[PDB]
């Protein structure tokens, strides 16, 4: 809702705040046969363990002292996250450890 | 063009004259097949195509015409999926469909 808070950004169209990301995301499909989200896999390196290796050691770049820099302009912890689920979990790993570095800077 | 109108072809240019200079890749042919030229081919290979040999500028026999014009080989042609692009080896699914993007198609 833009109103500067995020405590309220989960409000649905129901006019409350589901504590759940799944039933947020959800409750905002605009089509009735999509499925609806039971749970959300954080982490998805458990299902390929071959990249979890690369996935941190890669991604660990963000909190490296190259972003040094920003890491007091933007928290670097979000995009880490997002990096290393990107990493472990798409088509090309190498194309999605550039996008979430390029997504930081 | 009057003259292949009536099925006669004349190498008419020289470099003393209208030499049909070639943009990025591409090599020239007196007559060239226009339909196999583009990486659209490939991605619609079902469609049927008639139209006669031609004068212009052409991929050599073993590559495909990019969206920016340079020639690539097929397996490096991107493909063509309701009306949007998809570069080599993307992936998707949806409810009704799991498809990719291999050579062109
Ligand atoms: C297009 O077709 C001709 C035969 O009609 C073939 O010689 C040529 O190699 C083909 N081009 C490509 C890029 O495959
Ligand atoms: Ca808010």
């Amino acid at each position: 809702n833009y109103n500067g808070n995020q405590g309220d950004d989960f409000l649905t169209p129901s006019g409350l705040a589901e504590p759940r990301v799944e039933d947020f995301g959800n409750a905002w499909k605009l089509h009735g046969d999509c499925q609806d989200l039971q749970k959300q896999h954080s982490d998805p390196c458990a299902l390929n363990p071959r990249m979890t290796r690369f996935s941190e050691e890669a991604c660990a770049v963000l909190t490296s002292p190259t972003f040094e820099a920003c890491h007091r302009a933007v928290s670097p912890l979000p995009y880490l996250r997002n990096c290393r689920y990107d990493v472990c979990s798409c088509s090309d790993g190498r194309e999605c450890l550039c996008g979430a570095l390029a997504s930081y800077a | 063009a009057a003259c292949a109108g009536r099925g006669v072809r004349v190498a008419w240019r020289e470099p003393g004259r209208c030499e049909l200079n070639c943009p990025k890749g591409q090599v020239y042919l007196q007559c060239g097949t226009p339909c196999n030229l583009t990486c659209r081919s490939l991605s619609y290979p079902d469609e049927e195509c008639n139209e006669a040999c031609l004068e212009g500028c052409f991929c050599p026999p073993g590559l495909y015409m990019d969206e920016r014009g340079d020639c690539v080989p097929k397996a490096q042609c991107p493909c063509y999926y309701d009306g949007e692009i998809f570069q080599p080896e993307d992936i998707f699914s949806d409810h009704h469909t799991m498809c990719y993007c291999e050579d062109g198609f």
